[PDB]
């Protein structure tokens, strides 16, 4: 039983950026070429396109928008999402994600009066669900639907909340790693980690074995370290973080120096196999 | 003695500001977090962003967002210990003016049925509290990415011996008497908020107002650098 | 560069509270002498007359400049107002210490400073980056001020030597204590006293110049019933305000502020007899009954246009001068007001009182009428 | 402030101005209990009530009935009477009363099962009429008996006893002290356990000086005291049920 | 309502086999950050940072009436502002509820008369004594809330510098008080008898030191033990909805005094490393 | 529970604003016809700004002074919204408008140094006058700011306090039967003028009534003086305005404070000439 205190280390700038992305702060003027449509994250002022959120700019052939760095989750059609149930209303559930409103899940989408009082039993207040996004309401509320049986109420696992602008828009988010743990990389800021089943819903409440648990908890701390050092989060990055985590024991990697060397080695590996 | 031979008590002339340093992204637990300091006045601002209404659901407006601002000073701010419960009158006003300035330019139009909360806590007050709180809240909002009209900057000004003074300390607000704080958005020159508690004569008024606005523009020429510097060292880590 | 200064001042509510102030250090403080080019040239403000015509050096110096200490500036102000002494540099620390010490000395220095012809340059030593000193722990404030003045004088010596083209302009330091002159020689700069310089300038005849306690009333009335202490009414005189009498119903003469234990005109006091060799002379040792009344008079303001404590001269000559604590202090000038006394602490020469009401300006009929009614107490 | 009749500005108690030397009460047996007089269902307009008396310590409790996963929440209010003790407290109080109310709430929830009360609440109101001794433990015991007679479902009763330490050179623990034995005291402790399930329901005791062994001995002695004290409460609640 | 029950049973099965969700052992703290003298308008200031949770404590000095119960020496006063900075759950009135309770516990921790030497605080008896206003302003609540407050108030009382005042008094009214210069001020408190709180929150058969928000939310009951430097144990408290079986109290009490020894020695070493290192140096950083 | 405004009310009133015509028929720069009435006893005034009644009362006592300020008297203001004034003014519901009026009145008539505080001190540190004024809003059909400022200034002008005589340490007050109560010392009369901004500062209006406040989006308050000094200004409503607008607004506010100071002086003279010849309440000019 040992405890450690330290003086708080002052942050260092740590510099070569090599970036030509064009950057705006709110209030300044976007360069107007005639034949732009409109954008989100900007507005019309005095017949001049004025950006409204600090960040970078993106230009499409017709669309000019401003991409920020930390927003809450925006409703998108084809995305998979993880959410937490808050209230049990009469015809629908209220699901909280990191969106600007609590998302709504109608009962007509859930694959299982006879429904009204039994609605409470098979989907408990406060569990964790994963679903595809059905559509978007008019005011910006997001509606989600469980189409296939790979969605549903989740297992026991562990959850980590991140910023939703730090994950790739890359297909097949469901990754079952060769380490022994499966992960759901939601398109919002949720990452779910659960042990892999061999049978291939019902709550399998048996205790998970120790090596499986320690692999699960090694992935979680690497995800925390990645989102702390502000890098993109995807499957090969998680694998190289696991490989870089293998020399050190699990408790010590939340010290910042071990985090620095893991992120540096992972970024070097990703860059050298990038091309 | 406040200004003799062009020099003030702090040792600075009539136009230049204090040294102000703003740091973004302190509390990763919250959504937007900023810490600013103007001389010895410390200000801390936290915004939890557009979250849905938790309780008392009749408060929601159908078209635009709702802005909730709460001002709380620390109990150990000045020499005399003051208590924030049962001392609410000064604070209630300081919250409602923040509500005014951030319903002014926050674009509530893009967020129907949405609650945006702005919490400002002051850690050490050395005069010019209101401007420091507005600047901290502006940096905190631009952390969390709520899209707004313009960068918002606030400052203060006084009038002593025929000369205008900018960015008063606690000493200069104590003995002097003419205070005038304003909040300004500089893209259009529109004064967002005025505060003045004085015995100031009409013929001087325009002069000090110009100096006040000039000080505000200097704040806009400093914090902008910080914001751009911050966002630049975001993008190098991303792409 | 930014530094921080710390004070531990008291309050008005009998309390002690900490103060931390910011303190900036600027680089663009000009030396005030056009011989330097690094400072810039001829600030529209007062200059120090570069290459001065010699007023009368003629014994010790080359053409030079004068830089005084605090005590010489408090004492030899009658020397320094004179139009022969022409080029003196004034430090800001000395001026602020004068502003703390004596009001009309500061007034006269300001009135000479705004006068252009006698060339004075005020130097902001507290904010110049070369000359700022911090307070070392274990050092009184007077020692810090003396060391700051010495360091700034050494800085002027080194700045007028090297930064100028050719070093032909000295600086001269004036003092009263010869030990301070010895310290100035030991650290650096040449120096002189006030008296030696004012003698050996040249051309003499233009410039030859240079509590008792109060016992509580129980012991007083015990001593009256038992013996030596005897009570009576107090009475001042319009002739000599050091002289006063006490009636006993026999009259007792008492003079001197040590014996006049700060009792106002019509009161009930208790006098102790002096020994008979020093005569019927007595001394006030206690105050039995205060009997005060609001007095008419005028408010003579100090030359500081910002201060709070002010001096009040009453109407009749029998009442000592009263120090009040107002903030108005400007519209009250030239108007007869009435002031009421509230107590006499041990520390001050004067009482403490307060404003009550305004009557009118001096010279109008109605004001003088109501004043002569209130003084002789006609209802 | 303006909803009660105001009087003088500032008042002082007479005991501080009183010039007398009050003697210590002397030596006693450590496990010397006070005689206990308890009866339940005393009040009429309340759903359940209990009155508990021990020497110089009096306490009364009453329970308002249930009113309109989901789980019941018993919020308990603890008021001391304004004339209990030497000094007179303010009628709102505000500092010490909420501190004792948290001890009550964190000691009663292991007793009252709340799965049988969806979306309802219970109001336990305790009132301390005479601060003769162990103040927290008698309030716990009377609130437990009042909740039992009120007819809410439980797992067990709650029996609590307070302790105290005489500040002599050999620190010897005392059981169920009087108010003078708290005034002389250095450190005082209070435990409460459900005797059937044999589990501690809440312990709160301020310290002045001790060592880890002594606190352990005090805890097990308090468990012995409450287990010892139980049957009088049993027979009193049986007689109160026989009145029904 | 804050987390599901399947993840509850996963956390408790992780607890019973010595690997929690971050990979710590049964009896291991995470990294603790202590910063001295942040706010420059106080007599003493401390900042304490544990994971997510943030506690800043400022201590001022004031003059006042000592008391009528204890006339000849001074006392301490506590106020906790559970601010609206932490959660929007407590925004306008909910903070004064929880911010009450913490404050009450601190009085018990300082109800010793052997905790801090109050005979130092006397100026002249029955007339004037010092009142240490200790104010706890937590910035963000992140779990295990009572440990960091105790670490912070110990660090802030170590940083406390009280100015040396002696009062002259005469036969008259005479309230003239000196406030001697040279802020040397060797009325620094002897902090070596000031206790620290350790929680021991119970999850299953095993008890866990330093629960997080998930690890508190999965737990039923908790023991609250305040330990001094040597072996001295001040007040104990049971906090929680659940019940607690008796032998677990003794086990958690011994584990609490062990963790208390480790904490106390390590805090003394770290704050002596602060004052040994460049009081004019280090450029104190709140960023 | 207040009645909501129609859409057609908004459209017709904005179309009326766009051609510079009010509802009642005055111009843009015209106050309504005001009336000042007095009570029986001293210091009781009723101000009608035109279907808007504000009651004003001044009471005064002897309180021990504040410790930092031993030599002047305390002013204490209370502007309380009565229940009869508006059907939505239930107690505790309208906190925002209550604070927004209360702090504005307090800042104006305190920090403007309108009435002397230094003339009040009887015995330094022991006995000082303490003035409490109470304004009750009785009927709500326009600016509460303007009518409240008028009522407070008229009540401060009309109030008289009982005489005290100081002799040594004796403080002997008198009944109003035994001595004439002296009037109070006033430096100047500061007053408030309200400006309404419509559709982002295009159209400037003076003195909006109820519908005219419901349709507006901007309010501005300028407090000025007889000698054309500006005391306080305050913006509300969340509008954006250029500085040219407030520069032209100060001039019109100066003309208006001159006219209302003329009205208050006629009011005081007419009431005093009424009370010289038998005693009554003195109406006042309604123009």
């Amino acid at each position: 039983m040992a405890m450690e205190m330290r003086l708080p280390v002052a942050r260092k700038p740590l510099s070569g950026r090599d970036t030509k992305k064009h950057l705006v702060v709110p209030g300044d003027t976007i360069t107007t070429d005639t034949g732009f449509m409109r954008g989100h994250g900007t507005y019309m002022g005095e017949e001049k396109l004025i950006a409204s959120v600090a960040g970078s700019v993106e230009r499409v052939n017709k669309l000019i928008c401003v991409k920020a760095l930390k927003t809450r989750y925006i409703g998108e059609v084809g995305d998979i999402v993880v959410g937490r149930i808050t209230e049990v209303q009469q015809k629908r559930w209220k699901v909280e994600t990191n969106s600007r409103l609590d998302s709504v899940l109608l009962l007509s989408s859930m694959n299982l009066a006879e429904d009204e009082l039994a609605m409470r039993g098979f989907l408990q207040e406060g569990d964790l669900i994963s679903a595809e996004v059905q559509a978007v309401f008019s005011d910006g509320a997001v509606s989600l639907h469980t189409r296939s049986l790979k969605y549903g109420k989740l297992g026991q696992g562990v959850l980590v909340q991140v910023s939703p602008s730090l994950v790739k828009r890359q297909k097949t988010h469901f990754h079952d790693l060769p380490c022994g743990a499966s992960v759901i990389l939601g398109n919002n800021g949720f990452i779910w980690i659960y042990p892999t089943p061999e049978h291939k819903f019902i709550a399998n409440l048996e205790p998970v074995s120790l090596a499986d648990r320690e692999v699960i908890s090694r992935l979680r701390n690497c995800i925390i370290s990645l989102v702390t050092q502000r890098m993109m989060l995807y499957d090969t990055s998680i694998l190289y973080c696991y490989e870089a985590s293998l020399p050190h024991q699990i408790k010590d990697i939340l010290k910042p120096e071990i985090m620095e060397e893991i992120v540096m080695e992972t970024r070097q590996r990703l860059l050298e196999q990038e091309g | 003695l406040l200004s003799d031979q062009g020099y003030r008590v702090d040792g600075r002339r009539a136009g230049e500001l204090r040294k102000i340093q703003a740091r973004m992204g302190v509390f990763a637990q919250a959504d937007g977090s900023a810490y600013i300091e103007q001389g010895n006045t410390k200000a801390l601002a936290v915004v939890y962003g557009p979250h849905e209404i938790r309780g008392s659901r009749a408060r929601a407006l159908p078209d635009r967002a709702l802005v909730n601002c709460q001002y709380s000073s620390a109990t150990f701010s000045t020499g005399e210990r003051k208590r924030r419960p049962h001392g609410d009158r000064k604070s209630c006003e300081m919250g409602l003016q923040l509500r005014q300035t951030f319903e002014a330019a926050i674009l509530t139009q893009l967020h129907p049925r949405s609650q945006i909360d702005i919490y400002v806590q002051v850690l050490q007050a050395d005069g010019g509290t209101y401007a420091a709180c507005v600047n901290a809240a502006t940096l905190a909002v631009l952390d969390a990415g709520i899209p707004m009209r313009d960068f918002v900057c606030a400052c203060s000004a006084g009038f002593v011996d025929g000369t205008a003074l900018a960015d008063l300390s606690h000493v200069e607000e104590a003995a002097g008497g003419p205070q005038l704080a304003l909040a300004l958005l500089p893209a259009s020159g529109q004064i967002a908020l005025l505060e003045m508690d004085a015995r100031l004569h009409e013929d001087h008024l325009e002069r000090v107002l110009e100096a006040a606005a000039q000080a505000a523009r200097d704040v806009h020429t400093l914090l902008d650098r910080v914001v751009r510097q911050h966002v630049r060292e975001a993008s190098i880590l991303l792409g | 560069m930014l530094k921080s200064k710390t004070f531990l001042k008291k309050t008005r509510a009998g309390g002690v509270m900490k103060i931390v102030r910011e303190h900036y250090l600027r680089d663009d403080i000009g030396c005030g002498a056009p011989g330097c080019a690094a400072c810039g040239g001829a600030h529209e403000g007062p200059a120090l007359e570069p290459q001065p015509q010699d007023p009368a050096s003629s014994v010790c110096p080359q053409p030079h400049y004068l830089l005084p200490d605090t005590n010489v500036l408090l004492h030899q102000i009658d020397v320094l107002e004179d139009p022969a002494i022409r080029n003196v540099i004034v430090l800001q620390t000395v001026l602020q210490e004068v502003r703390n010490r004596s009001a009309p000395v500061y007034k006269r220095i300001r009135d000479v400073t705004n006068n252009q012809e006698k060339h004075f340059y005020t130097f902001t030593n507290e904010h110049h980056r070369e000359t700022y000193v911090e307070q070392e722990q274990g050092e009184n404030a007077n020692d810090r001020n003396n060391r700051a003045i010495r360091v700034a004088a050494k800085w002027y010596n080194e700045h007028l030597k090297k930064m100028s083209a050719d070093n032909q302009l000295q600086v001269i330091f004036i003092t009263n204590d010869r030990r301070n002159k010895e310290k100035a020689i030991e650290e650096g700069i040449p120096a002189f006293t006030c008296e030696e310089y004012v003698k050996s300038l040249t051309a003499n005849p233009e410039l030859i110049d240079r509590f008792s306690e109060h016992l509580p009333l129980s012991k007083l009335q015990q001593g009256i019933k038992s013996g030596t202490y005897l009570q009576g009414t107090f009475r001042a005189s319009r002739e000599n305000y050091l002289e006063a009498t006490v009636w006993i119903h026999k009259e007792i003469i008492l003079q001197g502020l040590k014996h006049l234990n700060r009792a106002v005109h019509e009161d009930i006091v208790a006098v102790e007899l002096l020994p008979k060799s020093q005569w019927p002379t007595g001394r006030v040792v206690g105050i039995i009954k205060r009997n005060w009344r609001p007095y008419c008079g005028m408010l003579s303001k100090s030359d500081i246009k910002e201060s709070r404590r002010h001096l009040f001269t009453p109407a009749d000559k029998r009442i000592p001068r009263i120090r009040i604590e107002t903030r108005q202090a400007s519209t009250l000038e030239g108007r007869r007001i009435i002031v009421a006394i509230d107590g006499w602490p041990r520390n001050s020469r004067y009482p403490n009182g307060h404003f009550v009401r305004n009557l009118g300006d001096v010279g109008e009929k109605e004001t003088e009428t109501e004043v002569l009614l209130l003084e002789h107490d006609v209802p | 402030d303006h909803r009660r009749i105001r009087g003088p500005e500032e008042s002082q108690p007479p005991q501080l101005y009183a010039a007398d030397e009050e003697e210590a009460p002397g030596t006693r047996d450590p496990t010397r209990l006070r005689p206990v007089y308890a009866r339940a269902g005393l009040l009429s307009q309340a759903k359940g009530s209990a009155y508990l008396e021990a020497g110089g310590t009096k306490v009364l409790c009453a329970v308002s009935g249930p009113r309109q996963a989901l789980r019941g929440r018993l919020l308990c209010d603890f008021r001391r009477a304004p004339f209990a003790g030497r000094r007179r407290r303010a009628p709102p109080g505000g500092c010490e009363e909420r501190e004792l109310a948290l001890a009550l709430q964190e000691a009663l929830e292991p007793a009252v099962r709340l799965g049988r009360y969806p979306r309802a609440q219970l109001e336990v109101s305790a009132l301390l009429l005479e601060d003769g001794g162990s103040a927290l433990a008698a309030a716990l015991t009377a609130a437990a008996l009042a909740l039992a007679d009120a007819g809410v479902e439980m797992y067990d009763l709650v029996v609590g006893c307070g302790l105290s330490l005489a500040p002599g050179p050999a620190p010897t623990w005392l059981l169920d002290p009087t108010r003078l034995e708290e005034e002389r005291a250095a450190a005082g402790l209070t435990v409460a356990l459900m005797p059937v399930l044999n589990q501690v329901a809440g312990l709160l005791g301020s310290g002045e000086g001790g060592l880890t062994e002594s606190w352990a001995e005090a805890v097990r002695l308090g468990l012995e005291g409450c287990q010892r004290l139980y049957p009088v409460l049993q027979q009193s609640l049986v007689r109160a049920a026989r009145r029904r | 309502v804050t987390l599901s029950e399947a993840e509850k049973v996963y956390i408790v099965h992780g607890v019973q086999e010595d690997l929690r969700v971050d990979g710590r052992g049964c009896e291991d703290y995470r990294c603790v950050e202590v910063e001295t003298d942040v706010v420059s308008n106080t007599s003493g200031s401390a900042r304490v940072k544990l994971g997510h949770t943030d506690i800043l404590v400022g201590v001022k000095a004031e003059m006042g009436t000592p008391k009528l119960e204890k006339p000849n020496e001074g006392y301490l006063e506590f106020f906790v502002d559970c601010s609206a900075s932490a959660t929007p759950e407590f925004e306008g009135r909910g903070g004064d509820d929880l911010g009450t309770e913490i404050a009450n516990t601190l009085y018990r921790i300082f109800n010793n008369k052997s905790s801090v030497d109050l005979k130092t605080l006397c100026i002249s008896p029955r007339e004037h004594c010092w009142v240490l206003y200790v104010d706890v302003l937590l910035l963000e609540c992140g779990g295990n809330l009572f440990d960091a407050i105790s670490i912070a108030v110990k660090a802030a009382l170590f940083n406390t510098r009280i100015p040396r005042v002696r009062v002259l008094e005469d036969e008259e009214g005479s309230k003239d008080i000196e406030l001697s210069d040279d802020p040397y001020d060797c009325i620094r408190l002897s902090v070596e008898n000031v206790p620290c709180i350790v929680t021991l929150c119970k999850i299953g058969y095993r008890h866990v030191v330093d629960a997080t928000l998930q690890e508190e939310a999965c737990s039923l009951a908790s023991l609250l033990v305040s330990v001094t430097s040597k072996g001295v144990v001040t007040c104990m408290r049971k906090v929680g909805k659940g019940s607690l079986d008796p032998e677990s109290i003794f086990e958690m009490m011994e584990t609490g005094k062990r963790v208390g020894k480790v904490l106390h020695a390590s805090l003394q070493s770290v704050v002596h490393k602060e004052e040994s290192l460049g009081p004019k140096r280090q450029k104190v950083g709140f960023l | 529970k207040e009645t909501p405004l129609s859409n057609c009310e908004r459209r017709f009133l904005l179309r009326a604003i766009e051609e510079k015509k009010r509802l009642d028929g005055r111009q843009t720069y015209d106050y309504r016809n005001i009336r000042i009435s007095f009570g029986t006893d001293y210091g009781c005034c009723i101000v009608e700004l035109g279907k808007t009644r504000v009651l004003g009362q001044v009471s005064c006592e002897l309180v021990s002074p504040k410790l930092n300020r031993a030599t002047e008297g305390i002013l204490f203001f209370n502007l309380e919204l009565s229940q009869m004034a508006a059907p939505a003014f239930e107690p505790g519901r309208q906190s925002d408008l209550l604070v927004k009026l209360n702090r504005l009145m307090e800042r104006c008539l305190r920090n403007s140094k309108c009435i002397d505080t230094e003339s009040l001190c009887v015995v330094a540190g022991e006995k000082v006058w303490q003035i409490r004024v109470d304004l009750h809003l009785l009927n709500h059909d326009g600016n509460i700011i303007d009518a409240a400022s008028i009522a407070a200034i008229v009540a401060l002008c009309h109030f008289r306090r009982p005489d005290v005589s100081v002799q040594g340490d004796e403080v002997t007050l008198y009944t109003p039967e035994e001595r004439d109560p002296v009037p109070l010392s006033i430096h100047h009369m500061p007053i408030c003028v309200s400006f309404a901004f419509f559709q982002q500062g295009t159209y400037l209006l003076v003195d909006p009534n109820e519908r005219e406040e419901r349709v507006m989006d901007g309010l501005l308050v300028i407090a000025m003086n007889k000698h054309r000094e500006i005391c306080t200004i305050q913006s509300s409503g969340g509008i954006m305005l250029l500085k040219d607008q407030v520069l032209r607004c100060s001039k019109i506010a100066g003309v208006k404070v001159a006219e209302i100071t003329e009205l208050i002086l006629k009011a005081l003279e007419n009431d005093q000439k009424v009370r010289k010849e038998g005693g009554k309440f003195g109406f006042a000019e309604s123009i």
